[PDB]
């Protein structure tokens, strides 16, 4: 039963803790737009082996995933949840997060992502053998980048994204719901005084980020049964134990 | 392993 004071301080709190846990400033990635891979460095991309490839994205996401953990820790209520459920959150909704996250180090006016230091076109993936995966992925970060998110709105939507009290296997669902109710007020509270409530119905379904995560399941899966060694000895142990089971 | 140790490193 929270109160319109303790609403605002939830606010500034989750603004915080999202801030503190960027991997890089939104001012770092726009200042580096222009720092685009020419075309023989894309050509050297897509002559990369598929395992080659899949283990420099793996260990990218896995660096990305590592930020997550640490936005969660510091959200508020998050650490007062058992470990199991903690784990069954992360676990679900990390990659989630991440994809959301990925909309600032897309370029909407070029449709290229920030990724190994220069900004690239999907055409850079070729080589993982995952067209659809990706043109998904891009086509989800265009579309979050027509909202003109602010570091603020970005912040409290993947507050959201985490605190899902749907995900099977929570013990303390009700816990879970009330957090997830306070955070609902937080963000909804943040637009009203924004007047930025035009983007809720603007948001994409939750069946959206699950069909993302699946699909980048399933295409682990593939490239897993062709490289099994790759995944085994080259992938990172964090990434294998939210994708493969360990 | 590697979860449950990054939420126990305070
Ligand atoms: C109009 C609702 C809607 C539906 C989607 O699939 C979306 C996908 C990405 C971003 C925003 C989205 N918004
Ligand atoms: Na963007």
């Amino acid at each position: 039963g929270a109160s319109l004071t303790e609403i605002e301080h939830l606010v500034q709190s989750v603004c915080k803790s999202y801030r503190e846990t960027c991997q890089l400033r939104l001012e770092d990635l726009l200042r580096q737009r222009s720092n685009i891979f020419s075309r023989e460095e894309v050509t050297g991309y897509q002559r990369k082996s598929m395992w080659e490839m899949w283990e420099r994205c793996a260990h990218h996401l896995t660096e990305a995933i590592q930020y997550v953990v640490e936005f969660a820790k510091r959200l508020s209520g998050f650490m007062e949840l058992c470990q199991n459920d903690q784990i069954v959150l992360l676990k679900a909704g990390a990659m989630e997060v991440v994809l959301v996250r990925m909309c600032r180090a897309y370029n909407a006016d070029n449709r290229t992502v920030f990724f190994e230091g220069k900004y690239g076109g999907m055409e850079l993936f070729r080589a993982l053998g995952c067209s659809e995966l990706i043109s998904s992925i891009f086509d989800f970060s265009h579309s979050l980048s027509a909202l003109h998110f602010s570091e603020d709105e970005i912040a409290l939507y993947t507050a959201l994204v985490l605190i899902n009290a749907h995900r099977p296997g929570l013990q303390e669902k009700r816990k879970v719901e009330q957090l997830q109710y306070n955070l609902e007020l937080a963000f909804h509270h943040h637009l009203c005084k924004t007047h930025r409530q035009s983007i809720l119905a603007k948001l994409p379904p939750k069946g959206k980020l699950r069909s993302l995560c699946s699909q980048h399941v399933e295409r682990l899966q593939i490239f897993q049964h062709l490289h099994p060694i790759v995944v085994q000895a080259a992938f990172p142990p964090l990434y294998k134990e939210l994708f493969s089971g360990g | 392993k590697i979860l449950h140790r990054l939420l126990q490193d305070s």
